């Protein structure tokens, strides 16, 4: 589509008295992973996880490894600060997650830049859209916010998000263009399985699509049935595509009242499907 | 700390055709904290050759993982995924249903 994104997702987990916190980072362009770092690996290094990343040279990888090791050290200090802030025991394991990245608009502009953290799975602090202010979840995060305003942290992220973040995303989008600039439409069909002699399950399938965003809804005479729909979470095929289905259990004589509506970027028109007996 | 129980889906990469090679997938999502144990089960026995994705997480900060192995289905063999997490009584086993 016109908008494309880059994201880094990092997870830091303390394991008190049991060595340094575990630190894992993964990078994504849109819904395609392209790098990883695992601090518990044999030789912890940023390394490629897409074939179109295998043409970067070793100096790129060294710089990426240096940056994540630097971040890892900051996140370990953060975990200690947070435990102290929340008056938590030194024996318990805690998690710091961070997200960062950019949305690149169709004309090359920065649509949105991000830097935010969660502590033990709850929002903690976030860079606002203006890339010059913060939103803090509580007084602990207001403490973090002050230390970050004192160290000029917003300005440093704004510089990267408006510059190197987009430049890198553009390069990846060109290097992996055949993978990343495709919209693979879902292959769709409806199945029918009786549950008695008087009712049946209609299941609407979408398979093999990319990117992951999709809408799949059952309607009965044009009326949305989400309260009666079993809709599974979009799931990876393992091969760079995604799968999803939604299902309703309906009276046999009403089956043709039901339609499944599929919307995906790779589709010229939204689809309307009906059980094809 | 927040705790979120894993969702579990067991499925094949491609529509299962007996005798045709394929990939058996166990997608585990929506969970927190991140420590988890996942096994793929060929007839109630652990499978070797099982690989898994790198730990990542969704907009709500919950984690997801793909566990997968190449396989070739047939009329006999039963397959399943077994997950243990701190939000669970103990290991939960989910059978592979061909039409889900
Ligand atoms: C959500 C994780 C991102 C946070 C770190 C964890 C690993 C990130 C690897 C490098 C990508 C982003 C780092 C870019 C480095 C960078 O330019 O620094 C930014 C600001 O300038 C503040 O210093
Ligand atoms: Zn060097």
């Amino acid at each position: 589509a016109g908008s494309h994104s880059m994201r880094y997702f990092s997870t830091t987990v303390s394991r008190p008295g049991r060595g340094e916190p575990r630190f894992i980072v993964v990078g994504y362009v849109d819904d395609t992973q392209f790098v990883r770092f695992d601090s518990d690996a044999a030789s912890p290094k940023m390394e490629p996880r897409a074939p179109w990343m295998e043409q970067e040279g070793p100096e790129y990888w060294e710089e990426q490894t240096r940056r994540v090791k630097d971040a890892a050290q900051t996140f370990r200090v953060s975990l200690g600060n947070l435990r102290g802030y929340y008056n938590q025991s030194e024996a318990g394991s805690h998690t710091l997650q961070t997200m960062s990245g950019c949305d690149l608009g169709p004309d090359g502009r920065l649509l949105r830049g991000y830097y935010q953290q969660a502590y033990d799975g709850r929002d903690y602090i976030a860079l606002n859209e203006d890339l010059r202010s913060w939103t803090a979840a509580d007084e602990a995060a207001q403490n973090t916010q002050r230390k970050w305003e004192a160290a000029g942290v917003a300005e440093q992220w704004r510089a990267y998000l408006e510059g190197e973040c987009l430049e890198s995303l553009r390069r990846y989008l060109e290097n992996g263009k055949e993978t990343l600039q495709r919209a693979e439409p879902p292959k769709t069909h409806v199945t029918h399985h009786p549950v008695s002699d008087h009712e049946a399950t209609l299941r609407c399938w979408a398979l093999g699509f990319y990117p992951a965003e999709i809408t799949l809804t059952w309607q009965r005479d044009g009326e949305d049935q989400t309260q009666d729909t079993e809709l599974v979470e979009t799931r990876p095929g393992g091969d760079g595509t995604f799968q999803k289905w939604g299902a309703v259990v309906v009276p046999s004589g009403e089956e043709q009242r039901y339609t499944c509506h599929v919307q995906h970027e790779g589709l010229p028109e939204p689809l309307t499907l009906r059980w094809e007996p | 700390a927040i705790q979120r129980t894993p969702k579990i889906q067991v499925y094949s990469r491609h529509p299962p055709e007996n005798g045709k090679p394929n990939f058996l997938n166990c997608y585990v999502s929506g969970f927190h904290p991140s420590d988890i144990e996942v096994d793929l089960l060929k007839n109630g026995e652990k499978m070797g050759k099982v690989e898994h994705s790198d730990l990542s997480f969704s907009k709500d900060w919950s984690f997801y993982l793909l566990y997968y192995t190449e396989f070739t289905p047939n009329e006999k063999d039963e397959y399943a995924c077994r997950v243990n997490h701190v939000t669970l009584s103990g290991p939960r086993t989910v059978k592979w249903d061909r039409d889900m």
